[PDB]
């Protein structure tokens, strides 16, 4: 089992796709694994906060190289495993296998592309389709994002998130209060904590992307100072520097897939927590490719 | 095709400045190419010239540039010496043990890793080992299974006679610990170690 | 200031007394030996009294081989029960070398005072180093906060290299012009600031000697 997890990672370290079968005894360890988890998961300090990778593989293990192995350098995924990466279906199951193989070393959460729909529009179901076959294997990885924790908490400070906040959540009590083994619904609580973004504004908003809401800085710093929060990290929008700070340093956005789309030109960026909360930024180039 | 003198005095001052580069493959490469100045280089030379960034490299903030400044380590010792690697490269690595950073304490037990097997049975024995029994004690696991794997690794290398005396009671409060991963890696390295 | 009127005469007592006590000719006082009696592992203070106040009868350009053995073995004098007289005349001692050899001296002083916790805990700061960070100075060993004669030594050290750095920094750079004015005296006033919120948090009565 360990030894075998281990022989699973070592092969999709190198693109290898696992089988229909290792995907079958991946994800349903990985349902039992996340089942214990709580919406707000407790993620002790050191960690490297990672944005969206996007199904860009290869940019992954240059986010590999640059931040560390995992077990040895602790993760926190910010969602967006998937969905117009060129291998989205090896970059999400390399990161379940490492949940799975160390569930103490890295924590991996639901983004607004962990969706049936998002994955069925924008080239994930495509891509199992294209790797497999059949579709089983989609809905298999679907049903485990439906397990994912929306939120992190690393030290009861830094308040790591996909989206940004909700107009109907004040506080994390309700955010550990939400049904979150469900698909993600068009609106609601769940849908602002996947989708949301800041904005340089004076209040709430609608967003332009048609799901979430858009939030200033006063939403920002009532959220900080209601629940006893320094920081929000988030990684939904699209940062050409890899991370920009914003509302006064109270939210930053990073972004972990560098030339997003492949064709964006983005230089992403990872954010790494000491042992003492002292952050420290690695930007790092798109990885070559030959 | 030309020489390490020529080298040295063209092309030397222009490799010294691109290794602060702000792309890290241009610093990988600079540290992959190190080996070959210094097997044309003296000792003398290459410590008045080329060690501050051979020990600068060790605190980069890319863990791929550590990694190769680390496997850099194994091929500088095993050509200039034991006496060069007490006198330059010990110090500094146990400069990175009390280091509050938790990837430096990381980058020192993978120093710890590279080196035993190059430092030879006494030194390794009376230097490096201390270090690794006084950090297994840290509060972050991560540096605590590293403590555990890197015990295994060093355990066949190391003397003996100290094996059983220091490193099983501390693998046993490892095998002890809270955290799943340091007691996995802690009983692979008693079981390895056996 | 205080390193020139040190040397300003008051009454002639001191060559006076150098006149009639260095006459003794017993040359048994050498670097060799006071450093034989530092090394002692049943350190006698007996010993070292009898050097270091044969020491103070000598000039300064005579206690030049002397400034190492009464350097690197400072940390000694840390040691929970070492006379205040012993401090007082190393402390003395160190002031007759400062009007002399200072920019050595400081190196060799500030290499002293580490923690030395590690081999060497960066036994390489070179004046280079201090000119740059002169904060570097205020790193000792953490025993000498509550050491009032290396207190002296290290405020010393401190105001001089927080005056040398000026100069470097503006030596620096004129060499590297080839505004950054106003950033070097941002710069300059910051690490004074710092210096003196460091020196005030040293003056602290710190919670191990509270209770
Ligand atoms: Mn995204
Ligand atoms: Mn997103």
């Amino acid at each position: 089992f360990t030894k075998e997890l281990d022989q699973w990672i070592e092969q999709l370290n190198e693109c290898k796709q696992l089988s229909e079968s290792q995907v079958k005894s991946l994800c349903e360890k990985a349902k039992e694994i996340l089942t214990k988890e709580s919406n707000v998961q407790e993620v002790r300090c050191p960690v490297t906060v990672c944005g969206d990778v996007h199904g860009q593989f290869h940019d992954l293990m240059e986010l590999f190289r640059i931040g560390g192995k995992s077990p040895d350098t602790n993760y926190l995924f910010m969602g967006d495993y998937v969905n117009r990466g060129y291998y989205s279906v090896e970059t999400v199951t390399l990161l379940v296998a490492l949940k799975v193989r160390y569930r103490e070393r890295i924590t991996i959460l639901r983004g607004n592309h962990e969706s049936r729909q998002i994955t069925q529009v924008y080239g994930f179901y495509d891509e199992c389709l294209r790797k497999y076959g059949n579709a089983n294997v989609w809905k298999y990885f679907t049903d485990l994002f439906d397990y994912l924790p929306l939120t992190a908490l690393v030290d009861g400070q830094i308040f790591c998130l996909h989206g940004g906040l909700s107009p109907s959540i004040d506080t994390l009590d309700h955010i550990r209060a939400l049904d979150r083994l469900q698909e993600v619904p068009h609106e609601g609580p769940m849908c602002d904590l996947l989708w949301s973004d800041p904005d340089d504004r004076g209040g709430w908003g609608i967003s332009p992307r048609g799901a979430g809401y858009t939030f200033g800085q006063d939403i920002s710093e009532t959220f900080n100072h209601a629940n006893g929060l320094t920081l929000v990290s988030r990684a939904h929008q699209l940062v050409m520097e890899g991370y920009n700070w914003c509302h006064d340093r109270n939210v930053v956005t990073i972004f972990s897939a560098p030339n997003y789309c492949y064709r964006c030109g983005n230089q992403a960026a990872i954010m790494e927590l000491d042992d003492t909360l002292k952050y420290s930024f690695l930007q790092f180039d798109p990885a070559p490719r030959r | 095709v030309i020489g390490i003198r020529q080298l040295s005095q063209s092309l030397l001052p222009a490799i010294v400045e691109l290794a602060e580069d702000a792309k890290w493959r241009v610093r990988l490469a600079i540290i992959e190419y190190m080996p070959l100045l210094a097997g044309q280089l003296g000792v003398e030379f290459f410590d008045e010239k080329l060690n501050s960034l051979c020990m600068a490299w060790l605190v980069d903030h890319v863990y791929a540039i550590r990694e190769a400044a680390t496997s850099n380590l194994k091929k500088l010792v095993e050509k200039f010496g034991k006496e060069w690697a007490h006198a330059t490269i010990i110090p500094k690595v146990l400069a990175m043990s009390g280091d509050p950073n938790y990837l430096h304490r990381m980058t020192t037990l993978f120093c710890i890793n590279v080196l035993s097997e190059v430092c030879g049975q006494d030194i390794t024995t009376k230097h490096m080992l201390p270090t690794v029994l006084r950090m297994a004690g840290d509060p972050v696991a991560n540096v605590r299974f590293n403590v555990a794997k890197s015990l295994q690794k060093i355990g066949p290398i190391l003397d003996n006679s100290t094996l059983q005396s220091e490193v099983k009671p501390i693998l046993e409060k490892l095998t002890q610990d809270q955290d799943v991963d340091v007691k996995y890696f802690a009983q692979e390295a008693l079981t390895v170690l056996s | 200031v205080d390193d020139w009127i040190c040397e300003e005469e008051i009454t002639g007592t001191d060559a006076l007394l150098r006149r009639m006590l260095l006459t003794n000719n017993a040359k048994n006082h050498s670097p060799k030996q006071l450093q034989e009696a530092f090394s002692a592992v049943p350190v006698n203070n007996t010993q070292v009294m009898q050097i270091i106040e044969h020491l103070t009868l000598l000039s300064a350009s005579e206690l030049i081989p002397y400034a190492e053995v009464l350097t690197s073995n400072m940390s000694q004098l840390l040691n929970s029960g070492v006379p205040r007289r012993i401090l007082q005349t190393v402390n003395k001692l160190w002031m007759v070398l400062n009007t002399v050899m200072p920019r050595r001296l400081w190196v060799m002083t500030v290499n002293a005072l580490q923690p030395s916790i590690k081999f060497v805990r960066q036994q390489k700061y070179t004046q280079n180093d201090l000119m740059i960070d002169p904060l570097i100075v205020l790193r000792c060993d953490q025993r000498v906060h509550r050491c009032p004669p290396l207190m002296d030594i290290t405020l010393h050290m401190l105001n001089g290299y927080l005056l040398a750095s000026k100069a470097y920094l503006s030596a620096h750079l004129k060499e590297t012009e080839q505004t950054r004015e106003e950033l070097k005296n941002a710069l300059l006033a910051a690490q004074d600031s710092a210096a003196v919120q460091i020196l005030l948090e040293i003056c602290l009565p710190t919670e191990e000697e509270k209770a």
